[PDB]
RNA sequence: UUAUUGGAGGUAGAGCACUGUUUGGACUUCAGACAAACUCCGAAUGCCAAUUAAUUUAACUUGGGAGUCAGAACAUGGGUGAUAAGGUCCGUGUUCGAAAGGGAAACAGCCCAGACCACCAGCUAAGGUCCCAAAAUAUAUGUUAAGUGGAAAAGGAUGUGGCGUUGUGACACUGCGCCGAAAAUGUACCGGGGCUAAACAUAUUACCGAAGCUGUGGAUUGUCCUUUG
RNA sequence: CUGGGGCGGUCGCCUCCUAAAAGGUAACGGAGGCGCUCAAAGGUUCCCUCAGAAUGGUCAUUCAUAGAGUGUAA
RNA sequence: GUGACUAUAGCAAGGAGGUCACACCUGUUCCCAUGCCGAACACAGAAGUUAAGCUCCUUAGCGUCGAUGGUAGUCGAACUUACGUUCCGCUAGAGUAGAACGUU
């Protein structure tokens, strides 16, 4: 769905989930956006579901920017095995979202269609959010 | 050339250094024996005071150092080649009495 | 000899460097109290262990 | 699913071995390094293997060489 | 426009700033020709309703030396999770 | 591939200075100028 | 151990200047991001010294005699696992081990605190003060109606208070509450009774509470010689 | 050795990361290599400066602090 | 000329300044010289020229220096699981400096 095309290292230590957000805290590409208010890992598979909801709601009329990209490949081990004997295989790709980052941005839409689209997006992402407008 | 003569001199002067340092020109030669832990000069010699004059300047620097009471030296070719003019400048101070 | 300093908290369950500071002040037991002439360097020892003492 | 990792090398005790302001002897090792993270100052020998050592007995001092490079010199005490 | 700002004096401890921010005051800093860096406080609403009046790149008379100096707003920090401005930079002229 | 050669003073004293050579790229009896310390002198060495 | 100074070093953070990952524009470029094995940067601490000052009691060498090589929990920095485990493996500190006493109902590892012995003495620590059970039915101000207190999320919602901007309605923080909320012998997720203050939050007053400290007597070792006491 | 053992993998040496800015630091944790090779690829004195992007028909020019190269992994 | 300094010392641009020095320029006789070429190094030099190199000045575009204030981050407590007080104190970005000082 989304993933980097090359990675130097298939297997990585997992990112810090504790703390606040360092960058991407202000609307840049558009008028409105969805700000995060809770930390988690958002997978590519659900980034895409939120994008589909937002896109179909606006009739594919307005513009959308997915401000976050999954760079970090998390692993998993198979069904029923014991601990150890090496690290597992890449399950998927995740982004780490902390309080304050702007998950999606939209423009080309009034406040109400954008508000309902962003609301209908926030139900498919494991974090709490709120509606944000450019300063 | 001096922008690169200086580079070969800075290459020379990483192992070496009192100095007996030199400087050629289109017509002149500026010899001088210099300390290297205070920035102080000890003697002096120029060309306006091409190998006859090289011997002249060598003799001058050597007899000035003889008046100044210093014998053992280290010779910096200053990034020029040790040949002809600077060759004679080295072979005048040995022949005037000095240590190379 | 200003700075009457009294040891008012125990050192059981305190880090070890802290145990070292308080002993270097001369505080033997709890409620013990040493008088020490105010230095600029004796004061820096009653900040490493500010929580466990009482100064006056 | 065994793995083809795990092996490492013996760590080689590396870095500063004296202190800025300390008296050192005539052949004491001042610093250990790969390459030249610190260049030899005065009365410091840059021996083979890239280790920096003293020559005279004196006090050691980490200075810098302008920007982005620093050296180690040794002085006479008093 | 017209703004009155009183100096904050001393070392602003952590609790001191957290008291000025859970009250309705915004810490500020001033500088430029003749100002000489008076660390000040401003109303967290009054500044809004003065700069929303005189516009973004306007001109403002402040409590600088208990007099007006026609200050600017170079930058400003903004805690967005409460939508509250956290620090202002007044560039005098 | 590399021989492990043994040098031997031509004049006087023998069998010091072990080294190694490359046989295909030096298929010859090599020669060196080394310090024969027995006779305290620079001298030729072979093999 | 601390203060003063000098130092080495690339972690937190941050940033995109290099190697890579990446989003939107315009034709390499302007804005926006990502990193354990990226760095133009860069701490707090920890470490090394001075042969650097003030307090304190060790430090080292040479010999005699050992035990130990199954560790645990908690707090914090990580790997692995699934941001599972009272999991597992490392750094860091404490307690248990080898630690009795008070509190957490009971409860090696949590909080307070280190038992020489005796006393029907006093002050306190954690924790508390309606009864079980020693001490406030304390004082001032407010919140909460659910027995919340005294277990659990996404999500929902004319619950209730505060401050705020709006042109009687709308929103932005907000404190406390409601629903979501189903398990196996017997109430059974306050220890019980009971509680609308005996809950909560803030703020001064008291008192209770240990084998801690002090008081009095005693038994031993030590070291100063006030003054062989 | 071993998250019971067996089967599989491994066992000595080197370079990184984990590793918490001194040093040290574990796991059947994440990446690679070694068991040589040079008689010149050593010594020493001198001289020189690379990669790449364009303008042309190996060359020339300019731009270029290093993005080259350094026997051999980092 | 010749040393010392963390480019606030550099780049980039406009501007003048001549054989007194420093240059380029004359040439290969001479010592020496290119894996070919006096292009270079080096030797014999007087013309000629300020264009270039280059000393000197203007410039704050590009680099470099860089506060004050705030924030993140923690040392140590103290409640409990993410805060509260104390204390050190970032990067980034703006106020700014800055066309260098300088020994013999």
């Amino acid at each position: 769905m989304l993933l980097p095309k090359r990675v130097k290292y298939r297997r990585q230590h997992r990112p810090k989930t504790t703390g606040r957000s360092k960058g991407g805290n202000y609307v840049t590409f558009g008028e409105f956006g969805l700000q995060a208010t809770t930390t988690s890992w958002i997978t590519s598979r659900q980034i895409e579901s939120a994008r589909i909801a937002m896109t179909r709601y606006m009739k594919r009329g307005g513009k959308v920017w997915i401000k976050i990209f999954p760079h970090t490949p998390y692993t998993k081990k198979p069904l029923e095995v014991r601990m150890g004997a090496g690290k597992g295989a890449v399950e998927g790709w995740i982004a780490v979202v902390k309080p304050g980052r702007i998950l999606f941005e939209v423009a080309g839409v009034s406040e109400e269609v954008a508000r309902e689209a962003l609301r209908l997006a926030s139900h498919k992402l494991p974090v709490k959010t709120k509606f944000v407008k450019r300063e | 050339k001096n922008k690169v003569r200086l580079k070969r001199h800075a290459r020379v002067r990483t192992n070496l250094s009192p100095r007996l340092n030199v400087y050629r020109s289109n017509k002149h030669i500026y010899a001088q024996i210099i300390d290297d832990n205070k920035g102080v000069t000890l003697a002096q010699a120029s060309s306006k005071d091409k190998v006859e004059l090289a011997t002249k300047v060598g003799e001058a620097i050597a007899k000035k150092a003889a008046d100044k009471g210093i014998k053992e030296i280290v010779f910096d070719r200053g990034g020029y080649l040790y040949h002809g003019r600077v060759k004679a400048l080295a072979e005048a101070a040995r022949e005037s009495g000095l240590e190379f | 000899a200003k700075l009457q300093i009294t040891l008012t908290r125990s050192v059981i369950g305190r880090p070890e460097t802290q145990r070292k500071t308080v002993e270097a002040l001369g505080l033997k037991k709890t409620n013990s109290s040493v008088v020490v002439e105010d230095n600029p360097a004796i004061r820096g020892q009653i900040n490493k262990v500010k929580h466990l003492v009482t100064v006056e | 699913s065994s793995t083809k990792n795990g092996r490492d090398s013996e760590s080689k005790r590396l870095g500063a071995k004296r202190a800025d302001g300390q008296f050192v002897t005539g052949g004491s090792i001042l610093y250990r390094q790969r390459g030249t993270k610190i260049y030899p100052g005065e009365n410091v020998g840059r021996g083979g293997d890239d280790t920096l050592f003293a020559k005279i007995d004196g006090v050691v001092k980490f200075e810098r060489k302008g920007r982005d490079k620093k050296q180690v010199s040794v002085y006479a005490v008093a | 426009a017209s703004l009155k700002s009183i100096i904050r004096q001393g070392k602003q401890t952590r609790s001191d700033l957290k008291q000025l921010r859970k009250s309705g005051k915004v810490p500020a800093v001033v500088y430029g020709y003749g100002t000489k860096n008076v660390s000040v406080k401003v109303d967290e609403v009054e500044f809004i309703k003065v700069i929303r009046e005189v516009g973004r790149n306007g001109v403002i008379e402040l409590g600088v030396g208990s007099k007006t100096i026609k200050v600017m707003v170079a930058d400003y920090q903004f805690d967005p999770l409460k939508n509250q401005i956290t620090h202002i930079d007044f560039l005098a002229i | 591939m590399r021989v492990n050669v043994t040098l031997a003073c031509t004049e006087c004293g023998d069998r010091n200075y072990i080294t190694t050579k490359n046989k295909r790229n030096n298929p010859e009896r090599v020669e060196m100028k080394k310090f024969c310390s027995r006779e305290n002198k620079q001298t030729l060495h072979r093999e």
